[PDB]
Order: structure tokens, then sequence, then C-alpha cells
RNA sequence: UCCUCCUAAAGAGUAACGGAGGAGCACGAAGGUUGGCUAAUCCUGGUCGGACAUCAGGAGGUUAGUGCAAUGGCAUAAGCC
RNA sequence: CGGCACGUAGCGCAGCCUGGUAGCGCACCGUCAUGGGGUGUCGGGGGUCGGAGGUUCAAAUCCUCUCGUGCCGACCA
RNA sequence: ACGACCAGGGCUACACACGUGCUACAAUGGCGCAUACAAAGAGAAGCGACCUCGCGAGAGCAAGCGGACCUCAUAAAGUGCGUCGUAGUCCGGAUUGGAGUCUGCAACUCGACUCCAUGAAGUCGGAAUCGCUAGUAAUCGUGGAUCAGAAUGCCACGGUG
């Protein structure tokens, strides 16, 4: 299938296109392939009649899609409700990694203006 | 001072009085002034009147003021030969007739009410006369 | 950021718990110890953690002991 | 004729015992649905319009009727002429296959659906719903990607409360928030 | 509302004819019945009439409203007008379009040689 | 100059350097006919969709709409397709 | 006062006429030179359009209400 | 006492500006396999092989060595193949989230590292300006010191060139 989340890309290797499965990435790809006992030399283009099962099965074992994107974003407000550092820093846009906001932090403040 | 905020029209005619009333009864009030005679309030007369009342009845009772002035009434300016254009609105008059209720006191004794209205009046342009609340 | 797997329970909360296993809330707990991560018995209390200047009471929840309690007091203010 | 039968069978029976009356042809039935995708704009929506059309044509087995502006246009502008939406009114035929494509090819196919809304109300209690982003179907317009994914879906059932509107639509299950 | 729409579509005709002053042919359709009545010159009474509901009618009908109910009212238009000899019928369409049964019983009055 | 309304006193028509505004056209449909259709406004719900695009319903009953001023007039609709 | 023309970024005109965008000059501010400035190469920002909204999808405009300001006239005797 | 001693905070704010570096914008390449050769330093509150366990960082077990001996060490670019095909991607890694590791009593503002996920901006940089004349530049690693524990810094060493 195209499974959970619309589209699975094709005209490229199986592992690759599996990285484009909104919560599956570099490792996590070849880890499903290893599981499902199948190659990456073959593309997804070929979509095996075996691999077709394991698509939904192994992405069903991982927190992915809406499920993950829920939980994370539920927790950005969780701390926010409790007067946490991690909390308020999200509504100023600020980091939590001790980064340079004397100079940098132009992914947290947006770019130079 | 007091006038239509969005004007229906800029100018209006002289108008005539035909006297009498139908507006003859306090509906917020319990004491009041009605008219005898006919005329205009130029609204600086309403203003002076609202003022004189308030200083007397104090923060006891409440006041309402029937008639809001709705006829402009122009004055064509000085030192120009007359009948060359209609004049410009220097006023907002309130055509009033006999028995037409002016203002309206409440909340205060019959005597206080009279001798607050007696004080207002004279800054009114006609003869007045007292209203009692009235069962109706 | 991390707590390892040795989170500090702290001793200066230890004392509090023993003066809080017979009493619920009675005061905003003057506790200078920040590096705590408190037992449930002490959850539901106004733990007044020190923030380098004066203390501030914190109406603890269970998700404020996932982590130090110091973190839930600002120690600078921006405007 | 899947949902069609269902109606005349045991939809009517179920609702009956919920909601007894002295009457049983009173029963609230789905009237024609509408599938509206309002394309919007006019700067280039005459080419954009064709894509938006063909997609309503993906679902329904008939082409739609573009709608010209009604009364007023705001800061979008561009007259009381100009076609600017695309909508289509749906046959019984079109209705029961859509109801096996609402739940068979629209909830197995999802971004994510934990429901949407418990209730909806339109003055007699109909349920209208956005998909927000439209679900795949046989179409070659996923390939192309469509300018505006999502549409609206009004059911135009004949009712009198949403307190039966839901039950009606729960018979084959539209799950919603549960 | 079907009864409502009908009414406003009919009050046109029932104003253009009324001025001219005619013996009119009102045709009422109904999915299962037909009423059709020939109103007075000025409109104040009905002189002659037919419907599906006559038994005189019913005999050559499979069921009511089947358009052998307009072929039996091709006969009735033919039979009732020309008893009173009338041929002054002016078709009063009554907001119905000239299709099906409307179309019938009114082509069969053209078969009766009534004047149109 | 011409049109509308008020002034104009409930026939008519009517003054002022009185109070307000338009016109100096347009259209081959915006004409003719025949057939059909019925708003405005707000409420509610509904992807993009914003308070207001579009869709649906409800309330409402022309408060709209009249190719273009204003008045009179328009559901039988002259409107609108 | 009345006539009639126009206030438009810090400041001064275009765009209005024939509804829309709102431009341009130099200044402001930043970069970059230079030791620093000034200048300048060079980058970005700056107008309820004087106040206001009726027409209308659209008003700085057209129209109407209106403010000062400038300009033309308060003359024949 | 602007002395003195301690706990916490502040030294790593921030709405911004500037300087010196690092990493990319790609197939002169990236990732995957295997594979090619080093130099110079370090060390008993040390580096830590081995074997066991861990996806991993690493932990447990502990040999060996105060040292041209042993541990750090496997050099890495490079090469031969596998691939991907010029897409903001199989490029790129920021952000963040979760999970974990280690040094400590304890990593809250102010620790680094790993693991998986998320996956950024950016498709070679206006005006301008600087470095560098050879084993240099360029690029690629390696080692040291300070280091309980934090190197894109400094300091040193070689590879290709």
């Amino acid at each position: 299938a195209r499974i959970a989340g619309i589209n699975i890309p094709d005209h490229k290797h199986a592992v690759i296109a599996l990285t484009s499965i909104y919560g599956v990435g570099k490792t996590r790809s070849k880890a499903i392939l290893a599981a499902a006992g199948i190659a990456e030399d073959v593309k997804i283009s070929e979509l095996s009649e075996g691999q077709i099962d394991t698509l939904r099965d192994e992405v069903a074992k991982f927190v992915v899609e809406g499920d993950l994107r829920r939980e994370i974003s539920m927790s950005i407000k969780r701390l926010m409700d409790l007067g946490c550092y991690r909390g308020l820093r999200h509504r100023r846009g600020l980091p939590v990694r001790g980064q340079r906001t004397k100079t940098n932090a132009r992914t947290r403040k947006g770019p130079r203006k | 001072m007091l006038q239509p905020k969005r004007t229906k029209f800029r100018k209006m005619h002289k108008g005539r009085n035909r006297g009498l009333a139908q507006g003859t009864d306090v509906s917020f009030g319990s004491f009041g002034l009605k008219a005898v005679g006919r005329g205009r309030l130029t609204a600086r007369q309403i203003e002076a009147a609202r003022r004189a009342m308030t200083r007397a009845v104090k923060r006891q009772g409440k006041i309402w003021i029937r008639v809001f002035p709705d006829k402009p009434i122009t004055e064509k300016p000085l030192a120009v030969r007359m009948g060359k254009g209609k004049g410009n609105v220097e006023y907002w008059v309130a055509l009033i007739q006999p028995g037409k209720v002016l203002y309206e006191m409440d909340g205060v004794p019959e005597e206080l009410a009279r001798e607050a209205f007696k004080l207002a009046a004279a800054k009114l342009p006609i003869k007045t006369t007292f209203v009692t609340k009235t069962v109706m | 950021r991390s707590l390892k797997k040795g989170p500090f329970i702290d001793l200066h909360l230890l004392k509090k718990v023993e003066k809080a296993v017979e009493s619920g809330d009675k005061k905003p707990l003057r506790t200078w110890s920040r590096r705590s991560t408190i037992f449930p018995n002490m959850i539901g209390l106004t733990i007044a953690v020190h923030n380098g200047r004066q203390h501030v009471p914190v109406f603890v929840t269970d998700e404020m002991v996932g982590h130090k309690l110091g973190e839930f007091a600002p120690t600078r203010t921006y405007r | 004729a899947k949902l069609h039968d269902y109606y005349k069978d045991e939809v009517v029976k179920k609702l009956m015992t919920e909601f007894n009356y002295n009457s049983v042809m009173q029963v609230p039935r789905v009237e024609k649905i509408t599938l509206n995708m309002g394309v919007g704009e006019a700067i280039a929506d005459k080419k954009l319009l064709d894509n938006a059309a063909a997609d309503l044509a993906a679902i329904s087995g008939q082409k739609p009727l573009i709608t010209k502006a009604r009364k007023s246009v705001a800061g979008f502008k561009i007259r009381q002429g100009y076609p600017i939406g695309c909508k289509v009114t749906l046959r019984g035929e079109r209705m029961w296959e859509f109801f096996e494509r609402l739940i068979t090819i629209a909830v197995p196919r999802i971004r994510d659906f934990r429901g949407l809304s418990a209730k909806s109300f339109d003055g007699r209690g109909n349920y209208s719903m956005g998909v927000r982003e439209q679900i795949i179907f046989p179409e070659i317009d996923y390939d192309k990607v469509d300018r505006v994914r999502g549409l609206d879906i009004t059911i135009t059932t004949t009712a009198k409360s949403d307190e039966e509107g839901r039950a009606l639509l729960a018979a084959f299950d539209f799950p919603f928030r549960k | 509302d079907k009864k409502s729409a009908r009414i406003r579509r009919a009050t046109r005709a029932r104003r253009k004819l009324q001025e001219l002053g005619a013996t009119r042919l009102v045709v009422h359709r109904t999915p299962r019945h037909i009423y059709a009545q020939v109103i007075a010159p000025n409109g104040s009474e009905v002189l002659v009439a037919a419907s599906t509901v006559e038994k005189a009618i019913a005999e050559q009908l499979k069921y009511t409203g089947n358009k052998d109910a307009a072929a039996a009212v091709g006969k009735a238009v033919a039979e009732r007008a020309l008893e009173k000899g009338i041929k002054d019928v002016s078709f009063d369409r009554s907001g119905f379009q000239y299709h099906g049964r409307v179309q019938a019983l009114a082509d069969a009055a053209r078969e009766a040689g009534l004047q149109f």
C-alpha cells in the first residue's frame, strides 16, 4: 500500500523511499528491510508481495505519523502549564540547548532583520 | 452640541406650530415640567438646564430630558444682501409646543423637585408649570 | 538535557518529607534545594524552591518531577 | 445499492425502537449530498479550475457545475460574475458508493482520524464535515498534486434534530469522536 | 413546495385569459388522477368536467392516471364540450408544460375538431 | 436644455440667486417571445476560507433586485436564468 | 469671511484627470571604506495619502460633509 | 569593612549589531562494502587491550604498561567495487522530542557524547575585502596540553598535494 500518510515515493531504492515515511528514517528503513528479509537493491517501484505486508506491520510497531506528532506536541504544552524552563522558552521561541542568542539562534528567532 | 450624528439631511424648513401635545406624561420621572407656550430650545438652553438641575438634586434621583432637537434652522450670515442662497446651519432648534414635557426628575421630594426645576427655568424660554407623577 | 539515572532526591527534601508525613500543606516550604525530584507524598504541595534571590512556591505536579524542580523557577527574567 | 438496501432493511428498524412514533415513514432519510470544492480566486482559476473540476469528477461519475459569485465579494474582489467554486449534487447511485468510499476509501485512507467532531447542526440537524485534506482515490491527480486538497461534504438529510442525525449516520458507522 | 410553485405559475395564464373572456380548459394533473374542467365564459361556475374518477371513465382504464385516462378524456373533451356544442375552448395550461398527459387530451381535442 | 422628488396649499399644473440629485447614454441582448426560476439580512454548520468567497440548511418575507439618478411601481412578478 | 487650488514617508512633488498600484529625489537607518568623521560605493525601512466614508468588487482620486494653508477677489460711488 | 566565609544565581542573558573560526550548498560527490599506506606526542586519583554484554556511545571483567616494549591506535581523505542520478535531493545537517551514556553529591539557568526519530536554512553569496610564492596554499585526518568531566579554539604531527 501507500499506508499511513499519503504517498510512498518510487523510481528509487526501497530503503530510501522508506526514509520518506514521516517518522521512519535512515536506520529505521533498512531495519524494516532486515526484518522483512528483503533487499534494497530492488526498488520500492517493484513493491514485493511480501514487503507489502511488513509495510504496515513494522510502521505499526513504531510511533509514527499522527500518533507521534500528537504525543510530542501534547508535551510542548504539558511543561508549559507547569512553569518549566523548556515550557516558556517555546513561546519566546528560544532554544533549550544553551545556544548563542548573543549572536546566533536564527532558527529560533528567525533570520537577521 | 446635540444633533443627528448621521444627518438625515443638512437643512430643513421653518416649520409651523399647530400647538398642543400628545407627549404629556412622565414615563421615567415622577416629577416634571411641561410647557405653556411655544418656541424653540437652541440646545444651549437644554445644556444650561441639565447643568442647573444636577447642581441641586445631587447624586440622588435621576434626570431624563424629553425632546432632542432635530430641526436645524439656518442663519444667513451678516452683511450680505438677502435672498441669494439659503443660509447655513448655526443651530439645532427644538420646536416645542404647549404641554410638551421638557425634563423629568425622580428620586427626590415634591418640594426639592420644584425648587430645582424653578432654578433651571428662566434659562428656559417660555412659561412652565409643574407635573406630579400621576397614577396613570 | 539529562539527569543520568542518578537523579538527586536530596536530603534537604528528606527533612521536609519527615515534617510532611503528618501534615499536608502548612507553609510554603522554604527549600533552597533545587536539584530534587520528589516522592509522591510530597507531590501536591507548595514546594518553595529557591531561585537565587528569594524563593517562589511551586504547585508541583507529577510532570514537574520528571526533571529538577529548579527548572520550574526562572532564575532570570527577560522583557 | 449497498447503503440503499440497508436503509429499507434494518436502519429503519433500529432507529424505530430508539425513537418510536405513531408513524414510520416519518423516519429521517438522507437526501442528496453535495461535494463542494470551492477553488477560489480568479487570477489563473480558469486553468486551476480544470484541475479542481476533474477531482470532483474523480469521486462522482458526472461532471460538476461551477458557481458564479452570489451577493458581494469582499477583499477577494472580482465581481458578481466570475466562476469561482465547483460543486455537484448527488444521485442515490452516487450516494451509496460514496458511502462505501467514506469509510471504505476515506477512513482506511487518511492523514489521521481520531474522529472529527461529536456533533454538527444545521437547523434541522444535518452533519456537514470537512475532510480538511482530500483522500486518495483512483485518480492520476495525486501525481500532479491538486491545488486545494480538501473539500466539504454536507449530507442534507431530512431531520429535525442532530440527536437522530448522528444515529442515522452511525448505522453503517461513521465513527466520529468516540 | 410543489403546491406553492404550481399556484404562482398558473396565476399568469389566469389573468391573460380572464381579460379576453373565454370558455377555458383547465387541466389539473396529479400523479395518480386527472381533474379537467371547463370553466364558464367569465369564470363563476364549471359547466362540464371530467376526471379519472367517473365510472363512465374508468372502464377503458387499466388504472387511474395511466394516459389511457387522457385517452378516455380525449373522448371526454370530445363528449362534454360538444353536448353544450362548445368549441370555444382556450387551453388553460395551469402552469403545466405540454408534455405527457398534458400534451394528451388536448391533441385529442384537435381530433375532435374543437377550435384552437 | 432635459429627467426625478420635495417645496406645491391630498385635481391639475407652479415662483425664487429655494431644498436635493442626475442625463448629454447604453444594449443586438440588457430588445422580443416562450418556458423556467425567486431575494436582502442575519443565524448555524461545513477543507483551503479570513467577520464576510463557495455549499447546505434555518430564520426572515423583499428590509432585495431593477443596464445606469431619484421617486413612484414591480411576486400575476417588469425582476432573474 | 466668500470664491478655488492643494496638503501625500523626515521633507517636497508625481500617481488623481480616466477609482485601485502608491513611485521618485535627497535625507533617516544599516553594511563597507577610512584610524575615525564627513563623503561615497552599497542594502533595507519609511505616507490614518490633511481629517472622513457615501458610491462601489474598488475612493488619495469622483462626489459630499470638513480643517487650516496658499492663492483671487471685499470693488463703482 | 568594596574585607571575610558559605549556599544558590549571574560568567554560556536578549529585541539586536559586529569580528575570528567550523559545516554545507554536491557527483572534482555523498552514502554502503571491503581494502591502501602514517608521522609525532601521552600516561599508576592514568590510558585502558582482551573476553562478555550492549544497535551504540559504552559498561562489566581485567591483562599490560609508569612506558622505541603495553594501552591510547583503528590514521583518515585516498583505492577497487555497490549504488544513488543533479532532485533541495539518496545532498545537508540546524531544531526539537523521546530514549540513553559518562564525570561527579548533584549536570536547573550553563556539560559533552551517543541512539533513534524530526528533519532546518542553504541550490556557492551584492557592495567590499583578506590570506597564501611550495611541501606552501588547498583539503584530509592524527596527537597533545588545560582537561574530574565539555574542543569546530589554541598548540603540534604527518597524508595527498
